[PDB]
């Protein structure tokens, strides 16, 4: 229908009234933006000038009916926090924003058994009110006319569910920062979207006033620093790092000798004028990086300055630390699609929906006296449609994938244009994959930039055990990789000097014999090393400590490694170096920003334990080493030997589907049970690898000779026919026969195993330990199903007395 | 805007948006309504006349309303309310089940994998051909056990003895297709030196050019809307109107003679209840004339096959062509006047008895 | 095989007028044999046969009397795997006169031959492993 | 419980289990079970020096969840360190 847009008459008997008319309101109601005007008949060249006292105000008051449903009122405080209204997400209210901005992912379309989504882009619709109330009071004051929205963005709050229909949610917003600048003034608003009480998602949008403004007594600046680290080195840099008055440590007698210490301040700043500052606060915390990699706070930065050029701080650190930098770039970008969009011919429904009623997108007269090239497309929709296509495309349509979408709008867009977005994979980011993308027009002139985080597939990271261990196994990586380096230079440097050999050397060149001497100051500490070390035994209830190498005592110049075609193979040598191998290889994807936050794990066998100091960090490098030595020791003098490191134990893989196709596990673990007990020797089922398909028994060489033997007389009715060895394996390893050491083991853990290393949120939910089948949670179900398999007086202990501890 | 389209093919729709069921639902029964009545103006008759020289009526899932709204006309006045009634119903009909489920994206992971196995852009309706009931039955369950009770697929259309099709969402039936291929060979396999019995079954599977799960559980919530509609709108069908026997594509009985409303026993075999063609063709006649779409490609061909060697000689209105084989006839042998509109299809037990 | 089936139909076709006698024989006949079913390839070429009226139809492989072959004279056999009645125009006897009185078999032969049972037509396929009925399948040359 | 009681609990539960893990069965199949089905896994990595795990995740796929997975629709993914370096690290040749 036809309604008055504009009119135009004589508000006074010299000054012009133009009353500009928006219809599309939020009531219903017509709102009218009077423009006012002086004619002066006396200047006939130019007559009719513009009242410019308040023209600010009254753009305001147009825009504030339009968008904001709360009584007019510009004074108000920019520093302080904007709170939203609730909001109730309903299903109409998902449609009509999915249909409007074409978004078809099947999360967001209701469906039966499954309660629907709402889009990351609904963020937007949420708290557009709190954010866009942060532009008006009248100290950020601005033409909203020429008001330009210059980016926005999306982050959800690490372990924050998306949005569903029937959420009630909350918006806060607060001005992070508004600075002028030479092209006019930029306001950076934080909005924090909260469901339930709980932080959901944050909302970054920067505004732009463009005009010309020197009002810098109501301009700050608030911006978080990238991370510095100094590897302090020598004392030179303690006494200069002390020198700084802002450095202060909490322990004025810490060690910064050979420590690395990252810190991670903010910065906020007032002005005095472009291009100096009137007011300078630089602090954060200072944390020190431990043995296992963990970094913890051992003082604050504090620097507090009136009028200054610049921040001291962050120069110091720029030019003696080195920036840590979150994201890491693939060597080649992954082109992932080019697509095909276009806008709608009216953007009467993005604004409804929205509740964004500018009228610069629907009015034409408006958008005249704007001067823009019509009434453009709303930038939010460009970016909530390509976000759909990120999502369908980058994502495979799986919403909850999506953790971040910024967007820079570069360029205005009109209706009925035909865009074309090409994305691309470019890096990871603690997990995630970073997608780019960039968005040209038909004139390919690009008019959408942005970035997009997208969490992986869900994985599980799985610790190969004992085996074939290769020579040179892990020692390409250890060429080209750093953290590799940094995993096996610590190693090895503790087994130089702790026992005289190095695990490098091992598996690189893998000798027959190695011979430790004794000699010197340091080749005594070295033998006195080697005595120490016992294998503490239970007899019948009793303790009966042993000692490895019976050979060395205080007059013993040497002692020698044993082997028959290299010590690769021994026990204690394997250990260390194929826990080695797999930790290097999990801390480069680790620097690379491949490892999932959410990723379960497990390890087989001697994996377990590699796979606990890869992913959940229970003790550093040198203690993880040291305890694999230890046991693997342990393991060669828990069974006789002879020279050349030998067994009468041993350990074969079997297939139960070869001996009949009908032999089910049951019947093998029955037949292998009973010819022990048929036969009183020890032999048993150690590894249930594939369902009656790989089972690995350990005992007896001898007897394991005879199962093989018995079951190929089972397969003759109704290496090996099913019994193929397992080389590399020299003791009966997760036998009933090793239950003694099982009491001195936990003690030497128990002991080495630091209390304070072990967070239960690295562990909860995401280890599979091989004793229970089961994700490791600290509840009296877990603990019960412990003993009820392995019977554990500490463990019934925490049962017993649950109630005490959980209280 | 159909008149608009027809008038300029250039601003006419893309095609995913004609196919939409809302649209193409009233759109094909307009079509089979157009041909009936270029038959008829061609022959000279009224609808009714028409009518009344036909022993029977049927339709294939949608058809069916045409069908008895065919039966329902009596001269060229009331036509138009026929035409009426039954566009009426199909428009809410599409508009129901197309809110009831509404159609999204699949990932293009799948669609990739499903062309690059020389397969077709799923779609909720998967046709197999060269398998019986019972296999397809096999497979269906199979598949529906890992899935949960509002993602079950099952069999919409019986077409033939081994042609089936299955009805469910788009991503119910790319797995239940993954379960078939990896149960079939290769079409370019010989084994033409193995035994009978020992030979890998051969057959094959397509997503039909449908955009909605017709005949399942999905669309089961539309029938009361649409139910409640029909009152609204004015549409109904009598018993006594219907003038000729109208065939129901679950039991393939009458319609004349049901109890309740024919107009909701047509929505429930519409949206709800399998089609079991060859029961609904049971009947015995020398000539069935084809009007539905699809022309060569359409159900007179598929009835033809099911019915060959039985006497029966399939027309297909709806096109004008040649057929080499001669097998069935055209738009033309409708109105020839020689012999050569009179064409018998072979009967065996009786040609070579 | 279904192709032999279709290269028949071409000649005919190339020779309208000309009578052909198609001799249609399952993998279950004696001598030489081939690994068809003896009902599935008929089922699926009759009518393209009896497109072509100079086409005349024989069945053999399995037949020994009047009993066995009515029903394939009359059509009826094709109603069990539900299809519409496909009469044959004649049958063929190979095993079933090996034991008349004037072939040139040799007595023994002859008893030899009568004392086989033979064996269903659903289970010919198992003369590839053993004997069935007597008889078993070996390869020639 | 409290953080700190709940670390003392997680402590000895995790010395507890690692101190009888080699003296008791190691139960492979359950733990495929859990993460192949419970949490379901589009990728499986294994570290370490060849694909001993990959193969026992792979025959385990192929003899328990061909049906359930193409149900599903899962397209599984299982990657050895040793020789699967291009899809852990996304680095596809040119
Ligand atoms: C002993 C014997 C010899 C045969 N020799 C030939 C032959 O030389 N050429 C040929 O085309 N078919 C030969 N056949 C196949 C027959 O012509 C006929 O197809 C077959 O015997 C019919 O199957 P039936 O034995 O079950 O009745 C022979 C069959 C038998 C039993």
């Amino acid at each position: 229908e036809l309604k008055p847009t504009v009119i135009l008459k004589l508000l006074k008997e010299n000054i012009i009234q133009m009353e500009m008319i928006e219809n599309r309101t939020m009531d219903g109601k017509p709102v009218s933006l009077p423009l006012l005007y002086n004619f002066n008949p006396d200047n006939g060249f130019a007559p009719i000038s513009e009242v410019m006292e308040d023209r600010n105000q009254r753009i305001k008051e147009m825009y504030w009916k339009l968008w904001i449903d709360e009584p007019f009122n510009l004074d108000f405080d920019p520093r302080d926090v904007i709170k939203g209204k609730d909001f109730e997400i309903t299903a109409k209210e998902v449609y009509d924003f999915t249909h409007a901005v074409g978004n078809n992912c099947e999360d967001f379309v209701s469906r039966p058994d499954r309660t629907m989504l709402a889009p990351m882009d609904f963020a937007i619709v949420v708290g557009w009110r709190a954010i866009i109330k942060a532009i008006f009071p009248n100290t950020v004051d601005g033409d909203l006319l020429k008001l330009v929205h210059l980016s926005n963005g999306y982050k959800m709050i690490p372990g924050a569910k998306p949005l569903q229909v029937g959420d009630v949610v909350s918006t806060t917003a607060v001005i992070e920062s508004v600075v002028n600048q030479p092209t006019g003034k930029i306001v950076d608003v934080v909005g924090t979207l909260s469901r339930n009480g709980k932080p959901v998602m944050e909302v970054t949008s920067s505004f732009f006033y463009r005009g010309n403004y020197t009002d810098f007594e109501n301009t700050f600046q608030k911006t978080v620093e990238p991370v510095y680290q100094m590897h302090i080195k020598t004392s030179k840099d303690i006494a200069v790092l002390r020198s700084k008055e802002w450095f202060q440590l909490d322990d004025e007698d810490f060690d910064l000798l050979n420590k690395t210490l990252t810190f991670e301040t903010e910065t906020e700043v007032t002005f005095k004028n472009a291009n100096i500052f009137s007011s300078v606060k630089c602090f954060g915390p200072i944390k020190v990086e431990l043995p296992t990699k963990e970094t913890v706070e051992i003082g604050i930065v504090d620097y507090e300055a009136g009028a200054s050029h610049g921040n001291p701080v962050v120069d110091f650190l720029k030019r003696n630390g080195s920036t840590l930098e979150q994201k890491v770039n693939l060597e080649n970008p992954i082109p992932i699609a080019v697509l095909d969009s276009y806008t709608p011919s009216t953007n009467e429904p993005y604004a409804r929906v929205s509740g964004d009623l500018n009228p610069i997108h629907v009015s034409r007269h408006f958008a005249s006296y704007a001067n823009l090239p019509g009434t453009i497309t709303h930038g939010m929709f460009s970016s909530a449609s390509v976000r759909a296509l990120i999502e369908n495309w980058a994502a495979d349509s799986v919403s909850s994938r999506v953790r971040g979408y910024t967007c820079q709008f570069v360029d205005m867009v009109l209706p009925n244009t035909a865009l074309k977005t090409s994305i691309q994979h470019v890096g990871m980011i603690n997990g995630r994959k970073l997608i780019k993308f960039e968005t040209r027009n038909e004139d390919d002139v690009v008019v959408l930039t942005g970035e997009a985080e997208i969490e992986q597939p869900v994985t599980t990271f799985v610790f190969t055990g004992q085996g074939s261990q290769e020579q040179g196994m892990g020692m390409d990586l250890y060429k080209t990789s750093k953290a590799a380096q940094d995993v096996w230079n610590r190693a090895d440097n503790h087994f130089k000097d702790t026992y005289g050999f190095s695990i490098l050397d091992i598996v690189i060149n893998n000798p027959v014999n190695l011979t430790i001497h004794f000699g010197g100051e340091k080749g005594k500490r070295i033998r006195e090393n080697y005595s120490a070390m016992i294998f503490e035994t239970i007899v019948d209830g009793k303790l009966k400590t042993e000692k490895i190498f019976k050979e060395i005592n205080e007059h013993s110049t040497s002692y020698t490694f044993r082997s028959e075609k290299g010590l690769l193979s021994a026990t204690q040598f394997t250990q260390p170096a194929l826990t080695l191998m797999e930790k290097a290889a999990f801390e480069d994807l680790k620097s690379k920003g491949l490892i999932p936050a959410d990723a379960t794990f497990a390890g087989h066998s001697l994996g377990e334990y590699a796979a606990l100091a890869s992913l959940a960090d229970v003790m550093s490098i040198e203690s993880l080493v040291e305890v694999v030595f230890y046991r693997g020791m342990t393991m060669q003098v828990a069974v006789p030997r002879d020279e050349l490191g030998r067994s009468n134990y041993g350990m074969i893989a079997i297939n139960p589907g070869r001996v009949a196709a009908s032999f089910s596990q049951e019947a093998l673990q029955y037949v292998v049970e009973r010819v022990g007990k048929r036969t009183g020797w020890l032999v048993e089922i150690v590894n249930y690898n594939v369902e009656n398909q790989q089972y690995v028994a350990a005992g007896d060489l001898r007897a394991l000779d005879t199962v093989t033997n018995v079951l190929n007389f089972i397969k003759l009715q109704k290496r090996g026919f099913a019994c193929i060895p397992l080389v590399g394996i020299s003791v009966p390893f997760h036998s009933t026969y090793l239950m003694n050491g099982v009491k001195p083991f936990k003690s030497f853990l128990k002991k080495n195993i630091i209390k304070e290393n072990v967070k239960v949120a690295r562990l909860a939910g995401k280890y599979i330990p091989n004793l229970t089948a089961k994700p490791f949670q600290v509840t009296k179900e877990y603990f019960q199903d412990v003993y009820d398999l392995t019977g554990s007086e500490p463990i019934k202990e925490i049962i017993d007395n649950w109630e005490k501890y959980e209280q | 805007n159909i008149l608009e389209w027809l008038e300029n093919p250039s601003n006419t729709p893309d095609k995913d948006y004609l196919l939409s069921i809302p649209i193409s639902c009233p759109l094909i029964g307009v079509i089979q309504l157009a041909h009936y009545v270029v038959t008829a103006k061609l022959l000279g008759f009224t609808p009714g006349e028409l009518r009344s020289y036909l022993k029977g009526a049927t339709g294939h899932s949608q058809g069916l309303v045409t069908a008895v709204a065919i039966a329902e006309t009596d001269s060229w006045e009331s036509f138009f309310v026929s035409v009426r009634k039954a566009i009426t119903v199909l428009f809410f009909i599409g508009v129901r089940c197309y809110e009831a489920y509404p159609n999204t994206s699949l990932p293009p992971s799948i669609l990739e994998d499903s062309l690059e196995n020389n397969e077709g852009v799923p779609s909720p309706m998967l046709s197999i051909s060269n398998l019986t009931q019972e296999q397809v039955q096999d497979y269906v369950n199979k598949t529906n056990s890992h899935l949960p009770a509002g993602k079950q697929v099952e069999i919409s259309l019986v077409n033939g003895a081994k042609n089936l099709v299955v009805s469910g969402p788009p991503q119910s039936l790319y797995g239940l297709n993954l379960t078939l291929r990896k149960a079939k060979a290769p079409s370019g396999l010989d084994q033409s030196r193995i035994p009978f019995s020992e030979r890998k079954l051969k057959f094959s599977n397509r997503f039909l050019p449908v955009a909605s799960p017709f005949h399942s559980h999905l669309l089961v919530p539309a029938s009361d809307l649409i139910n409640k509609d029909l009152v609204k709108n004015n549409v109904s069908f009598n018993a006594k109107d219907i003038q000729i026997p109208v065939y129901d594509t679950f039991d393939g009985s009458d319609l004349r003679v049901l109890s309740g409303s024919i107009s909701e026993r047509i929505v429930d075999c519409i949206i709800r209840l399998p089609v079991k063609w060859e029961t609904t063709t049971q009947f015995k006649a020398t000539h069935i004339l084809d009007f539905g779409p699809g022309g060569a490609s359409g159900l007179g061909v598929l009835t033809h096959r099911n019915k060959d060697g039985t006497g029966v000689r399939v027309i297909v209105a709806g096109t004008l062509d040649i057929n080499p084989d001669d097998d069935y006839g055209f738009k033309q042998e409708i109105f020839d006047v020689t012999s050569n509109g009179l064409k018998k299809n072979p009967n065996w037990l009786e040609e070579y008895h | 095989s279904i192709d032999a089936i279709s290269q028949v139909i071409n000649i005919a076709k190339a020779h309208p007028n000309f009578p052909i006698a198609l001799q249609w024989t399952g993998g279950r006949g004696g001598g030489h044999h081939s690994f068809e079913d003896a009902h599935t390839p008929m089922l699926q070429m009759y009518s393209k046969i009896r497109r072509h009226p100079n086409i005349m139809l024989i069945f053999g492989s399995g037949f020994g009397s009047a009993d066995d072959t009515y029903p394939y004279l009359t059509g009826e056999w094709s109603t069990k795997f539900d299809y519409p009645p496909m009469p044959f125009d004649g049958f063929l006897f190979g095993s079933r006169v090996m034991i008349a009185k004037e072939v040139k078999t040799s007595p023994d032969a002859k008893k030899c031959i009568a004392a086989c049972t033979g064996v269903p037509d659903d289970k010919w396929e198992q003369t590839y492993k053993k004997p069935t009925g007597g008889i078993v399948t070996v390869r020639s040359e | 419980m409290k953080p700190e009681v709940e670390q003392e609990l997680a402590h000895i539960l995790l010395t507890e289990l690692l101190a009888y893990q080699f003296a008791s069965p190691v139960r492979w199949i359950e733990t495929q079970d859990v993460f192949l089905k419970d949490f379901n896994t589009e990728r499986v990595v294994e570290i370490g020096p060849s694909p001993t795990l990959a193969g026992m995740a792979q025959r385990t796929l192929k003899n328990k969840y061909e049906s359930y997975d193409a149900a599903l629709s899962l397209h599984r993914e299982i990657l050895c360190y040793s020789k699967d370096a291009k899809e852990i690290y996304y680095t596809p040749d040119p």
